[PDB]
């Protein structure tokens, strides 16, 4: 038997589904939202790390004159001095007086500990959203674990179950992400080749593994002070240390919907939005034949105390009368009041409570018990306590009914007005009447 | 490492009065989880006060190496429902305080123009059927006269 | 209130009453050690000073 529902996305709330085929007694089914967990996709650009300035010793020739050369190095410098006239600690040596020349030699190179703490530049696109339902009825419990798009069927107690794509497709990552250790940034990082001394990318590897680099610090070299030998020079700090200083918030502290990130793989958990539509397929060993099923006759609802508050915060008590004691599957058919079970124990005394929750002035909604029908209309009071620590178990509706006291008043002033009005266009007729009649 | 004190919160009308006790220089930081966050962060070091909004969406909080940890406002006001027209514009007016007068503002309006109108009805009907006996020095017929108040009471 | 002025109070110096809300509450102890651990809002008389 064919069934489709659309279920909120909301973690915890106890949606609660009603199946009516009508050559048998009416099934309640119970799923919720244990958990969620939207996953992108991801393509690696580059790994950022601190660099390490590797300085070699300087070459002093004594007595002569030394050429550059050129080398296949991220970021190498060279360079030659001439004049230079060095000394050590016990005598200076190159006897001759003006006629040395130095070379000095620098390079760029990643760090030491660049594959335990790098920073990775990615892009996220498409992303795929999967969950964790727990799904209860009859005497069957049991978590499954589903794909939400509509290519995945998992059974359930003999009962096949799709979970449709998700309403929206809003996704808290932005094209380009940025992620360290575990922690996730909507940054704009600069594309391969092109970063800048000082900033975010300075030194970019194509992977943790890679061997080419890029490295681009503006590094420069002085010439030798004299009377010394130290090989100077100046360079701007490391970019990574500064985007660590000062990065500025993150996404784990800033992403909308309440969901959490987290990160090894990057995804964002438990994050409501949207609605989840659901299709079954039901055997015919679920329902139960109409003649086993006790038979409800003269339903009359009416409600003890309503309070639109988060708990369940209205009772309502139901008669009827029964020829025999069994369960019944209760409901309410419409989302103003949402009931708390999904059976109810009948007997021959006549009555049966119920508790529901509402967030609605006057609520008017329809229950039924087995195959029976009540109208059920209310009057609540607010809740007195400021803050909870729950989320609330309503569908939050607040337009009242058409019945209420706010509504009857205003039908009853409308419905005056209106007499009026239509009091003084009979009159203006009559007189053009009479006036059209002569 | 160690775990800070929790503190102390005290509820409001959708606020929370916070009172944080730190020992070191702790993080402070929440975010109001509805469509469009209420993003903060900062380090707090000695001992403040804080207030910060909870909607109807909730909000959470994380206070140092503690889980954080979350509220939701509840609808609560101030008016009284099902009384007079005046305690409902109250209570609705508790809730949701910008659509409330928009609504009333309107109704009200329509009111006045049906009324106008009406009265305008009346008068209009009232010329038009005082005028053809007004126009010759004839007998207002007291049958007449008494139902409808012309401008002479008696004087013809 | 605790953490504030007067989170203890005694009627007077010697009197053997007393009145105490400072929300102590006390936590399970680590796995393999004796501490007793336990949690409490700063003393109100300091903070008023
Ligand atoms: C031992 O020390 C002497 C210096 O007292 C060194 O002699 C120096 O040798 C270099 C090259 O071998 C000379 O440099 C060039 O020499 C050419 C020669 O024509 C000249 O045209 C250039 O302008 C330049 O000066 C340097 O002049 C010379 N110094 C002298 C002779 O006083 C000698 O090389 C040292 N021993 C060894 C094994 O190096
Ligand atoms: C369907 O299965 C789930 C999981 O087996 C049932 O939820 C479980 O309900 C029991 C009974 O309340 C929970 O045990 C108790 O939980 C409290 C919570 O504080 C704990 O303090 C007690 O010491 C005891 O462990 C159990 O935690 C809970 N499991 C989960 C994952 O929530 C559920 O009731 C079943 N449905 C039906 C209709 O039986």
């Amino acid at each position: 038997y064919e069934h489709s529902t659309v279920m909120p996305n909301v973690v915890g709330f106890p949606y609660k589904a009603h199946i009516e085929r009508p050559g048998y007694s009416p099934l309640t089914l119970q799923m919720q939202v244990v958990e969620t967990s939207l996953e992108p996709t991801l393509n690696l650009e580059y790994i950022t790390c601190e660099y390490k300035t590797v300085v070699p010793s300087p070459y002093v020739k004594c007595c002569g004159a030394s050429e550059c050369s050129t080398k296949e190095k991220p970021d190498y410098q060279c360079k030659v001095y001439t004049g230079v006239y060095p000394f050590m600690w016990g005598g200076a040596y190159c006897f001759c007086d003006s006629e040395n020349t130095q070379l000095s030699e620098a390079y760029v190179d990643r760090s030491d500990v660049c594959r335990h703490d790098h920073a990775s530049a990615y892009k996220a696109h498409t992303a795929s959203l999967k969950a964790k339902v727990r799904v209860m009825y009859g005497n069957v419990n049991q978590t499954v674990d589903v794909y939400v798009n509509g290519d995945h069927a998992v059974t359930i107690g003999g009962t096949q179950f799709i979970f449709g794509p998700l309403s929206s497709a809003w996704t808290p990552f932005d094209n380009k992400i940025v992620v360290y250790k575990d922690e996730v940034f909507n940054q704009d990082f600069p594309p391969y080749g092109s970063g800048q001394p000082g900033r975010f990318g300075d030194i970019q590897s194509r992977t943790v593994e890679s061997n080419d680099l890029y490295a681009n610090t503006a590094l420069k070299l002085a010439r030798p002070s004299p009377g010394m030998v130290h090989v100077p020079y100046t360079q701007t700090p490391s970019g990574f240390k500064y985007w660590l200083k000062e990065k500025g918030t993150a996404l784990n502290t800033k992403a909308p919907f309440g969901c959490q990130i987290k990160t090894n793989p990057v995804r964002a958990m438990n994050c409501a939005v949207g609605n989840i539509p659901v299709s079954m397929n039901l055997p015919d060993s679920a329902f139960t034949r109409i003649v086993e099923a006790p038979t409800i006759i003269d339903l009359t609802c009416t409600v003890a105390t309503c309070t639109h508050s988060s708990d369940f915060g209205g009772v309502l008590t139901l008669t009827y009368k029964t020829d025999k004691n069994g369960d019944c599957s209760v409901h309410s058919h419409s989302n103003v009041a949402t009931l708390q079970e999904a059976t109810a124990k009948v007997k021959t005394a006549g009555k049966v409570t119920l508790h529901f929750s509402t967030a609605s002035a006057s609520p008017s909604f329809v229950v039924s018990l087995c195959s029976a029908r009540a109208t059920c209309s209310a009057s609540c009071e607010p809740p007195k306590d400021h803050i909870v620590p729950y989320a609330a178990s309503h569908s939050n509706v607040v337009f009242p009914d058409m019945s209420g006291t706010a509504l009857s008043w205003v039908q009853k002033i409308s419905g005056g007005l209106g007499a009026f009005a239509i009091g003084a266009i009979l009159v203006l007729v009559v007189v053009t009447c009479i006036g059209l009649r002569r | 490492v160690p775990m800070a004190r929790e503190p102390t919160v005290i509820h409001g009308k959708r606020e929370v009065t916070l009172h944080l006790h730190p020992d070191h220089p702790t993080l402070f930081s929440y975010r109001t989880l509805g469509e469009d966050p209420q993003y903060h962060e900062e380090w707090v070091t000695a001992a403040v006060e804080r207030t910060i909004p909870v909607p109807v969406d909730g909000m959470e909080y994380h206070w140092g190496n503690n889980d954080p940890v979350r509220l939701w406002s509840q609808l609560t006001t101030e008016g009284k429902p099902h009384g007079w027209p005046h305690q409902i514009v109250q209570y609705y007016y508790g809730l949701y305080p910008a659509a409330t007068v928009s609504a009333v503002v309107g109704m009200s309006l329509l009111a006045l123009i049906s009324i106008f109108a009406s009265c305008y009805m009346l008068v209009a009907a009232r010329s038009k059927c005082l005028t053809p006996y007004a126009l010759t020095p004839g007998a207002a017929v007291p049958w007449t006269l008494g139902i409808l108040c012309c401008a002479p009471r008696a004087h013809a």
